[PDB]
């Protein structure tokens, strides 16, 4: 199609349209006129990725101005979707004009998934490729090499080829999803991770992760350059605030305090062995503090940067010497200091949390050392040791560990909260005491985004209420609105299975544990289920332990028995690799004949980024209603600072939170409007929570589907999958409902014009 | 997998079908016995057959539920064999290499009839299925704890053996914490997490089993109108139509009725010697077959050797059936030789038909 | 109000050879109760119907039966032009109860082996009554749809009460993409019309094939009584057929020849053919209001025409469904008789 916004060539992909597309299109454009956020919630039953990105690239190469596109979906799975989507949608808009395109996009996760060099990604944990690849191409290995001919350094050679040809120029002209990126940088011997990095300066749309965005030990190298005026997107949001709160705090456990004293005195043993052979330049490092901060050497550094800056990205920071910290022995004398205070304070008999200025000026009592110099342990710690280019880094993770511990807990206040648990009460009365750390105020670490960047959207099939992310993250907004679900047909069939058989209300509220009534209620639930849905069904319990425990006495009874008689099961565990094995086996077995279940935790991975198309998901349950509070009072904290900061009472947040990650979940097992799926859930409590759900969600619950018993579920949903097998396909009630090609949109808003 | 050549070499699947069929190797010894039809063009005719049995016979079972269910599915009879036994400990076998293994090398002592299974009950399903036996009853000894001790880095080597680098959409690993180092909290007890690990292993051996692809107008109107009149004129004497009239016309209509009633009738719609009656039969079969295999190759051609063939035992056949008339007429007398001939007229009068189209083309080709 | 066919498309092409070959479904499943006796029983006796019904209208045909049983694919049927064997086949598996689970790629390899004699003129078909909701394959799936769409082999499947991915996959793949045949019921009357349209030929839109001229020749009965002697069965038959070629007797039927090998039929088998070629248009409904034609039926003489304004009653409709062609009126009995048994339209013969 090539339709018009009243000024704007729309070359939108497809034959078909939608029509909720097409008020979403309209709507956003409304917001890019004029500067503002408008959050806006659209079904992902619907295509909101095709819809975003053809307005927004027809905008950004129609008029003259907002030249960049930033997109941020939650995880690098849906950065490569997206990218994918968009490198359809840029051959569609080549196709129907030619070549107009001069057009580059590119992905940007990371080194781990990345780097192509063969031994070095064979590692597993990213921090250690990361490294490797920091020491194999660093500033100083280089001059190593290259002034010392020797077997001692070596080089992917990918950076160096970069060298040769890539640092002039970019790649041809493609939008390169990650399938694309990794077989040409593979089949032209390159490092695709620098290659983009280095590529983000010319990129007419980025996407990258939350965490490239509000993760400040990360989120460094954003070069206004990247926007200074852009517009942007924020695809999947309604898990930000965790993710913000995620990159603000922080862990303490006694285990990791001794690995730092270790790494202290391996950073004794060095500083002595180094200033035995060459002090001078030590002092010559002291004159560059004393002239400043060293940005020279501390900031511009194409390789060296070692600790990240956990605080903001600079902004509370002063540039001045650290005083008596110029010395490296005294800088070693006060990581000393500091790391035996916090294991004395680390041996106190129970739990307790502080102010971090409470704290600070506690330790001043114990030992005056103060809050200033304290703050610029961080970069102090890093170029110490790049003024000993040290050989290992697994050593130092405890002192970076502490270094963040100070530079956080010396920078901020007021919004933050110290905690020290002595233990974990699950295994009470052990040796374990951890000095939990973390933020309360999300908008801390979104301020800054909203500070700098001007048009802003927020998009998710999810959000609700449009009201709640105004108030926490303490932001302004212009459109706040929600996309209704027009069909033709039901398309699916939300459900509330109170009570089972024995007409018992269930849950998983009780407690983490058996009572072989709900059990059994349970597993009943599932194996009827399981007979009765077509390949492909999922669940979601709402906690890890719990599936382990369920599971662990369902097998205990024989009903896995028939589950496996029917179809297959396929569990979700811990290690992520293992995990991937098994989901796309699942995927395997559903587009295979035999039916497959997959069954996951709704805070768990999978439910993140995964998508359930229409064979991958029939039939998602959940199993109880996702809350928190079965572990310690950290939640507690934080929400004592919700209570008094902002006017919301504690069931008020909690339920929300649980509907948030309930609706995350449900919106899975739809991507276009062909595709249909029962959508089930299973707690007494829901039934009152029918208004917390999203707007389209909720309108597909009728009033009479409220705590039905089992049996009446299966009833239902039997007559919904004959009903839906059937080829209803009248193709003129879909003249509603689809607004077929160029022409039911034009006429019908072009006369509604109105 | 199917092929004529093969069917026709197939040599021990095709005498496995004629242990197949009475009638079959009946019919084939003797077309064959009686000297008469090499094997090969008789089942070239019958080629269906055999892809049919073929087929019919190597069809391996789904690995799937059975599979499964032999340590799920399969929690009860503690007698002697048990269902599908032989079947059920093939599907336990190709399920598991180490069950296998462990009743192969106690063969020589130690029967795993009785005695085997009932410790194999303890060791294998405890360790596989269910939780961790741990304490309870360890009788998972000698071969069973041996194994046991085996079929851990077995698994575990398997599941390394399956590890592919999943494309990178559903990555999950690249998509956890291998974009960010980050310092997040964690807060959501051994054992049971290999239970969970054990059920994700069957599976995906399962599927990977499975990916293995193992006058006109004026006076017209004037008669018309006359006939109206005479219509319209009264008339329509019902009396006056005909009764019959003529008896003589009558008692003519009446004899062709009856005796095309004779003719039509004579449709009644039981051999006398049994014997012979059933070595005719074996005699039409046999012609009937020979008589087949010509009129499949006079028509097609450039095989004209094995036509040649054909032919002359299609006249030796011709000339046996002469002879067996004339022993019967000779033997059963006249009443049964009448009989015998008109139950092989039809044939006969076919196979003479085929001879001299044969001798006709013979002559066309020749002269 | 009216639940009609908008308008025949393809009335052009058909395949009239077939060779169509019914795969039941016998695996535990079948053995729930959702239909009366049980799924398996009905689904018999509907097997049975059709049986009669599809040798009936495609008279020239063969078929064969296959069950899915533990997992296999065991041949009930040869594929065979006589309805009786496989008619008998049918009785004896409906007194046998089904077990394991259903092997959807052990029975589609078997057909696909099954159907390699049937010659290039003849059509290819299968016709799945999938009833489960699983399979059990020894082997890829894929690869098998792959032959199959490589040898040309349509294939329809009637699900029970549910859909299945993979059988909407194979459908949509082997009928040359255009998906119209995973059609799944929802009633027991859905399925005997289900089974009822499966009966006919099928177009979609045929590729254009190879179209190829087939031998055949036509018998003459024979007329001695006595002599009773058969060369398809070996026995005493009061009297048969002639090859009018081969020139031996053949037990009654539209059976090739065992002698020479061509294919025998009357013509009335080509007269249903021709029936199902070019059929008519569907006969229109007359306007209520705007008819003002004969009060009568035409074919027959029906009485049910009208009322004259009556309220609701007139306001209703005036039952005139008239053909078009002809143009003449035709009472709704008359209409359904016309466009189910009989084809030749009554006025429109007659001109
Ligand atoms: S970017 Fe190049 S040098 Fe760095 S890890 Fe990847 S392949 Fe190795
Ligand atoms: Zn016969
Ligand atoms: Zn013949
Ligand atoms: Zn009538
Ligand atoms: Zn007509």
């Amino acid at each position: 199609m090539k339709f018009y916004i009243d000024d704007l060539p729309v070359l939108f992909p497809y034959p078909k349209i939608y029509p909720e597309q097409y008020n979403y299109m309209c709507d956003i454009k409304k917001t890019l006129d004029v500067g503002g956020n408008s959050i806006l919630e659209m079904p992902s039953g619907t295509g909101k990725t095709v819809s975003l990105l053809s307005l927004t690239i027809a905008y950004q190469m129609h008029y003259p101005e907002h030249r960049k596109i930033i997109y941020c979906s939650r995880t690098m799975s849906e950065i490569e979707k997206a990218l994918v989507e968009l490198e359809n949608l840029m051959d569609y808009r080549t196709k129907e004009l030619g070549y107009q395109e001069d057009f580059r996009g590119l992905g940007l996760t990371s080194r781990k998934n990345l780097c192509l060099h063969p031994e070095v990604s064979k590692e597993r944990k990213g921090t250690v490729v990361d490294e490797k690849c920091r020491r194999m191409t660093n500033g100083q290995a280089k001059r190593k090499l290259e002034e010392d001919p020797e077997a001692n350094v070596e080089l992917c050679e990918y950076h160096e080829n970069l060298y040769n040809i890539e640092v002039e120029d970019y790649l041809p002209k493609g939008v390169f999803s990650f399938e694309k990126l990794l077989k040409y940088c593979e089949e032209k011997t390159l490092c695709p991770y620098f290659i983009v990095r280095r590529m983000i300066s010319l990129c007419n749309i980025i996407i990258y992760s939350y965490h490239y965005l509000l993760d400040p030990k990360i989120a460094e190298r954003v070069s206004n350059e990247v926007s200074k005026d852009s517009i942007v997107i924020f695809d999947e949001a309604h898990n930000i605030d965790n993710v913000c709160i995620e990159s603000l705090s922080l862990d303490l456990t006694t285990d990791a305090l001794r690995r730092a004293t270790r790494g202290a005195n391996a950073l004794d043993e060095r500083i002595s062995e180094v200033r035995k052979v060459d002090s001078q330049k030590l002092q010559d490092e002291y004159e560059k503090l004393v002239q400043g901060l060293h940005s020279a050497d501390i900031l511009t550094d194409q390789e060296e940067p070692f600790v990240e800056t956990p605080v903001l990205p600079q902004d509370l920071l002063t540039e001045a010497i650290p005083g008596n910290i110029r010395r490296a022995e005294h800088f070693v004398s006060f990581l000393k200091r500091l790391i035996e205070y916090l294991k004395t304070r680390m041996k106190v008999l129970h739990v307790i949390s502080e102010t971090p200025k409470s704290f600070l000026q506690h330790l001043k009592q114990l030992t005056f050392i103060e809050r200033k110099p304290l703050r610029f342990c961080s970069e102090r710690l890093s170029l110490l040791v790049r003024t000993l280019e040290v050989t290992e880094v697994e050593d130092f993770t405890a002192l970076k560990d502490i270094a963040t511990f100070a530079t956080l807990i010396s920078t901020y206040e007021e919004g933050f909260l110290l905690i020290i648990e002595p233990y974990e009460i699950e295994n009470a009365a052990v040796p374990n005491p951890i000095m939990r750390f973390t933020c309360l105020d999300a908008s801390i670490a979104i301020k800054p985004v909203f500070e700098r960047f001007s048009s802003v959207i927020i998009t998710s099939g999810t959000i609700s209420p449009l009201d709640m992310y105004p108030r926490m993250l303490n932001f302004k907004t212009v459109l706040q609105k929600s996309y209704a679900m027009t069909l033709a047909k039901k398309s699916f069939l939300p459900m509330i299975i109170t009570k089972g058989s024995d007409q018992v209300a269930i849950s998983s509220r009780f407690e983490i544990r058996n009572d072989p009534s709900i059990v059994r209620n349970y597993g009943s639930m599932l194996v009827e289920f399981a007979k009765i849905t077509p390949d492909g069904m999922v669940v979601f319990f709402p906690s890890y332990l719990y599936m382990e425990s369920i599971v662990s006495m369902w097998q205990t009874m024989g009903i896995l028995d028939e589950v496996w008689k029917h179809k297959l099961i396929l569990v979700e565990t811990p290690d992520a690799q293992e995990t991937s094995l098994a989901l796309e086996t699942y995927r395997k077995a559903c587009s295979n004949g035999r039916g497959a279940i997959l069954l996951s935790v709704a805070r768990g991975k999978v439910s993140e980024g995964i998508d359930f198309d229409h064979q991958y998901g029939r039939t998602v349950l959940m199993i109880g209603i996702p809350f928190q509070y079965t572990e310690s009072r950290i939640l507690k904290a934080r929400l004592e600072f919700m209570r008094e900061n902002y006017r919301i009472r504690e069931n008020d947040f909690l339920s929300f939170d649980a509907m948030r990650h309930a609706a995350q979940c449900l919106g899975r097992v739809l991507r276009g409007k062909d595709d249909y799926g029962v959508m089930v859930l299973a707690d007494r409590r829901f039934s009152r929570k029918r208004s917390q759900l999203p707007k389209w969600i909720a309108q597909g619950l009728s009033d009479a589907d409220l705590n039905l018993s089992t049996d009446m579920a299966i009833s239902n949903t039997k007559q919904f999958l004959r009903t839906m097998a059937q080829p209803t396909d009248p193709k003129d009630q879909e003249g509603v409902s689809v607004w077929s090609y160029e022409d039911l949109i034009k006429h019908q808003n072009s006369r509604k014009d109105q | 997998s199917l092929s004529k050549e093969k069917l026709l070499t197939n040599l021990k699947l095709q005498q496995s079908l004629l242990k197949g069929n009475k009638v079959l190797m009946k019919v084939f010894q003797e077309t064959v016995i009686n000297a008469g039809l090499p094997p090969s063009e008789f089942w070239s005719t019958r080629i269906p057959l055999l892809r049919a049995f073929a087929l019919s016979t190597s069809q391996k079972v789904g690995p799937y539920n059975v599979l499964s269910t032999i340590k799920p599915v399969a929690s009860s009879e503690n007698k002697v064999n048990v269902n599908l036994s032989r079947e059920k400990i093939l599907n336990i076998f190709e399920n598991y290499p180490i069950v296998k293994k462990a009743y192969t090398d106690n063969v020589p002592k130690n029967f795993k009839e009785p005695e085997f299974w009932a410790r194999f009950f303890s060791s294998k399903l405890f360790r596989k299925l269910r939780g961790e036996k741990i304490m309870q009853n360890d009788r998972g000894d000698v071969i069973i704890d041996r194994y046991l001790t085996l079929d851990q880095e077995f698994d575990r080597k398997d599941d390394d053996m399956l590890l592919h680098p999943v494309k990178k959409i559903i990555d999950l690993d690249g998509n956890i914490q291998d974009d960010p180092v980050v310092r997040g909290n964690r807060p959501d007890s051994d054992g049971t997490v290999d239970i969970l690990k054990g059920m994700n292993r069957l599976s995906e051996k399962m599927i990977m089993a499975l990916k293995n692809e193992y006058s006109n107008q004026q006076m017209l109107q004037q008669l018309s109108l006359v006939m109206d009149n005479l219509i319209n004129k009264l008339d329509l004497n019902q009396v006056v139509p005909n009764n019959e009239v003529s008896n003589k016309i009558n008692k003519r209509v009446i004899t062709a009725i009856k005796i095309n009633a004779k003719q039509a009738k004579h449709n009644n719609v039981e051999v006398k010697s049994t014997l012979p009656i059933d070595l005719l039969e074996s005699c039409r079969m046999l012609h009937t077959t020979c008589c087949e295999f010509l009129k499949h190759f006079y028509i097609h051609q450039k095989q004209a050797s094995t036509v040649k063939k054909l032919y002359n035992h299609l006249k030796d056949c011709i000339e046996k059936l002469n002879e067996l008339f004339q022993d019967v007429l000779n033997g059963d007398g006249e009443s049964m030789s009448n009989t015998c001939t008109a139950y092989l007229k039809p044939v006969l009068n076919s196979i003479t038909l085929a001879t001299h189209k044969y001798d006709e083309y013979f002559n066309e080709y020749n002269n | 109000k009216k639940r009609t066919a908008k308008k025949n498309i393809t009335p052009y092409q058909r395949g009239i050879i077939r060779s169509l070959i019914l795969t039941l479904d016998c695996s535990e499943a079948m053995l729930e109760k959702d239909l009366r006796p049980n799924r398996h029983a009905m689904i018999i006796q509907y097997a049975i119907d059709f049986v009669h019904e599809f040798f009936d209208q495609n008279p020239i045909s063969q078929m064969g039966i296959i069950i899915m049983r533990n997992g296999l694919a065991q041949l009930v049927s040869q594929v065979s032009g006589n309805p009786q064997d496989h008619i008998d086949a049918l009785k004896s598996i409906r007194k046998q109860e089904p077990k394991g689970n259903p092997s959807l790629q052990n029975a589609l390899e078997m057909a696909r082996g099954l159907l390699l004699p049937v010659p290039a003129h003849c059509t290819r078909e299968v016709l799945i009554v999938f009833g489960s909701l699983s399979t059990t394959d020894p082997g890829d799936i894929h690869q098998t749809i792959d032959s199959l769409v490589s040898e040309k082999i349509r294939v329809k499947v009637l699900g029970l009460s549910a859909q299945v991915a993979i059988c909407k996959e194979l459908c949509k793949a082997t009928n040359y993409g255009d998906e119209s045949f995973y059609k799944i019921l929802l009633d027991e009357t859905h399925l005997k019309e289900l089974f009822n349209e499966a009966v006919t030929p099928l177009p979609v839109n045929k590729i254009n094939k190879g179209f190829t001229l087939v031998k055949m020749g036509f018998p003459t009965r024979i007329f001695e009584d006595t002599p009773t002697f058969c060369s398809c069965h070996s026995k005493l038959v009061y009297g048969g057929y002639f090859c009018p070629n081969c020139h031996s007797k053949v037990c009654s039927l539209p059976t090739v020849c065992p002698c020479c090998d061509l294919m025998l039929i009357l013509s009335t088998h080509l007269a249903r053919s021709y029936h199902h070629l070019m059929p008519l248009k569907t006969f229109a409904e007359v306007p209520t209001t705007e008819k003002f034609r004969s009060e009568d039926c035409f074919s027959c003489q029906s009485r049910f025409p009208i009322l004259k304004n009556h309220k609701n009653g007139k306001l209703l409709t005036s039952s005139r469904y008239r053909c078009e062609d002809c143009k003449q009126e035709f009472c709704v009995d008359c209409d359904v008789f016309i466009h189910e048994i009989l084809h030749n339209c009554p006025g429109c013969e007659s001109k």
